[PDB]
């Protein structure tokens, strides 16, 4: 006559703390570039 | 089959040395500066590089 | 036991509370042990040549973590050993110094564990040609006559167990307050009181007294190990020892109260 | 080192009680060569390893009340009528249905019940002092709360590891291409990819 | 040839003068202690065996 009542459900692990796996979605790739110049035995940086 | 005999490496501390060939089969010789010998009982020897 | 680093004399009198303050900043703990043992080895260049020109901060390097070079430019131009903190060296070596590249340079350790810092300063001058080109001491440094257009390095190694990684015992800050007692010899004091930064406490001699003798709640928090002693009984007399021990860092400090007591007539 | 299953053993002096689980439990090492342990010399690489130490900063364990527990001692029936002898010095539940859902409490005492079938009343011995981790091998109190947390020690970091330095190969003459005289003692790992349009990834595993 | 069949050879087998390459290359010291690191090609005769 008696019934028990069984349920589960999960959870992430402790160590996914170091071991996630994220996704990502990219888009519009963007691109910059350090040049150095150099002009009358002068030295100029920049980075755009 | 061989045997890589492997003379423990000579020290010169604090100073220079140079390498010298032999006439023993295959030998090879080698110097490096900058090394920091270090034993069980602690620094071997001090100067620093 | 620690060696000596303060010793110091106390009298008061019987009925009072003593207050022996003991406290090394060196022996405040970190709750988080994760990887505390965190080193970053950073280069600081100053242009003192150009004016007042805003110091450049080249590159970063992080015991278990990558050489960050700060700015893209400089990439490849500034470069740091990869084995820097296996062997304690720190140099570093410019690729092609010109006269932008010249200044003070500035290496720095930290460690955040310990709370712990050193740095030394290198300059680098900037000549055009070999015929003036060398290496020399100012006084507070070595100084660099560089070679422009061509790869220079600048020196910088810290020989010291705090800066490599071979195994330490793992310790964290240990503190033991003894009290040589008249006629007693130290390192075989009585011990009075023991903490640990893990917040470890254990009490010695009758109850009474360890409700006198009593050290500060939050001692580790503070790097505080102040030891009261209330109600001062004339036995309570003697050569308080306050050894602090952060094996780890290498901290073995001696903190010393000669407490003499007197009573009225 | 590696194997099929975990166990653990205790041994009383005279009597040994061992509890053991399957797991899959594989050697695995960092790096493109899987060694059998670091070698002396070698490179320095990121790995993560359980700290030593008994300080945790990771992870959250749940803990609550304990539920009923059942016995047989606490109850004889030699002769036809009950009888419960709940253990001297500590109180005692006692529950059965016969005509309705008659409970009784006993302080070292044996206090009876009409119905006399044995496996008609149990016993609790219930002191809900000590909270207790919740297992499938255990039953819950009706509250069905959380009471309290711990904090679950030896926990990841990551940390510099050596890594070994595989022999360096012998690179030939050939016209438009390569070959490459390999030596290599333990599997290792080679990966090349051509630098135009096409990538032409190539990867491969070798023993000897 | 390093890795292959008579990468040693000596006269005699007891012969005091010997003659072979094996592609023996030292390593720079990378560690605390005194250790010199060796990196050589696997012994000829045993891949011929
Ligand atoms: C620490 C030591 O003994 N020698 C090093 C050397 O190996 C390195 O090349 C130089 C900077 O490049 O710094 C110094
Ligand atoms: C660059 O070249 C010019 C051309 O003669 C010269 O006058 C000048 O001194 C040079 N600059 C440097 C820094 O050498
Ligand atoms: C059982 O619990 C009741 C309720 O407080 C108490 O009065 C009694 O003393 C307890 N009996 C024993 C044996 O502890």
């Amino acid at each position: 006559e008696n019934t028990q009542l069984s349920e589960a459900y999960v959870e992430f692990a402790p160590d996914c703390t170091i071991d996630h796996a994220v996704a990502l979605k990219v888009h519009t790739a963007a691109l910059k570039v350090g040049l150095r110049i150099v002009y009358g035995n002068t030295t100029a940086r920049l980075d755009t | 089959k061989f045997h890589t005999v492997v003379p423990s490496p000579q020290v010169k501390c604090c100073g220079s040395l140079e390498c010298k060939a032999s006439s023993k089969a295959d030998y090879t010789c080698r110097v490096f500066g900058g090394v920091y010998p270090f034993m069980w009982g602690g620094a071997q020897c001090f100067c620093d590089s | 036991s620690s060696s000596l680093v303060s010793e110091s004399v106390v009298s008061l009198a019987a009925g009072t509370q003593a207050v022996l303050r003991c406290q090394s900043p060196r022996m405040v703990w970190t709750q988080d042990r994760l990887n505390d043992r965190q080193r970053v080895v950073h280069w600081d260049v100053y242009s003192t040549y150009y004016g007042d020109n805003k110091m450049e901060r080249l590159c970063d390097m992080y015991s278990a973590g990558d050489q960050r070079v700060y700015s893209s430019y400089n990439q490849g131009r500034i470069f740091m050993p990869q084995n820097a903190f296996t062997d304690g060296n720190f140099s570093l070596v410019i690729k092609d110094v010109a006269e932008s590249d010249g200044g003070i340079y500035s290496c720095n350790l930290h460690h955040h564990y310990c709370h712990l810092y050193e740095t030394v300063k290198i300059q680098l001058d900037v000549t055009k040609k070999a015929k003036a080109a060398k290496e020399y001491w100012d006084g507070e440094k070595a100084v660099i006559v560089a070679l422009e257009g061509s790869t220079v390095m600048l020196p910088c190694v810290n020989r010291n167990q705090i800066w490599t990684e071979r195994h330490l015992e793992e310790a964290q800050q240990v503190v033991h307050w003894d009290r040589q007692l008249p006629g007693v010899s130290h390192d075989r004091a009585d011990r009075l009181l023991d903490l640990y930064a893990s917040g470890e406490r254990r009490a010695y001699g009758p109850p009474f007294l360890r409700d006198r003798v009593s050290v500060n709640t939050n001692a580790f928090a503070r790097g505080d190990f102040s030891l009261r002693i209330d109600e001062l009984e004339r036995a309570d007399e003697g050569i308080y020892s306050c050894h602090l021990h952060h094996h780890y860092c290498g901290l073995h400090e001696r903190r010393v109260f000669h407490l003499q007591v007197t009573e009225p007539a | 080192p590696p194997g099929d299953s975990v166990t653990v053993s205790i041994t009383s002096g005279a009597s040994e009680n061992s509890c053991t689980v399957e797991k899959k439990i594989r050697r695995k090492f960092v790096g493109r060569e899987e060694y059998l342990f670091p070698p002396v010399h070698g490179k320095l690489v990121k790995c993560h390893v359980y700290d030593h130490l008994k300080e945790t900063s990771a992870g959250y364990i749940t803990m609550h009340r304990p539920g009923p527990h059942a016995y047989k001692s606490y109850l004889e029936e030699a002769s036809g009528e009950v009888y419960i002898k709940p253990p001297s010095g500590k109180n005692v539940t006692y529950e059965c249905k016969c005509g309705d859902y008659s409970t009784g409490i006993v302080s070292t005492r044996t206090k009876m019940n009409g119905c006399t079938k044995a496996k008609q009343c149990i016993a609790y011995k219930r002191d809900q002092t000590k909270w207790v981790f919740n297992s499938p091998d255990l039953i819950r109190h009706t509250d069905h709360s959380v009471q309290g947390k711990l904090h679950i020690p030896f926990r990841l970091t990551p940390t510099v590891c050596p890594v070994p330095l595989a022999h360096t190969p012998t690179v030939t003459k050939w016209f438009k291409g390569i070959t490459l005289h390999l030596t290599a003692t333990r599997p290792t790992l080679l990966t090349t990819r051509k630098l135009g349009l096409r990538a032409d990834a190539t990867a491969e595993w070798i023993t000897g | 040839n390093p890795g292959a069949f008579g990468d040693i050879q000596a006269s005699s087998l007891d012969a005091t003068d010997i003659v072979a390459r094996t592609d023996i290359r030292l390593l720079k010291p990378s560690v605390k202690n005194i250790h010199v690191p060796y990196t050589q090609a696997v012994s000829g005769y045993e891949m011929w065996k």
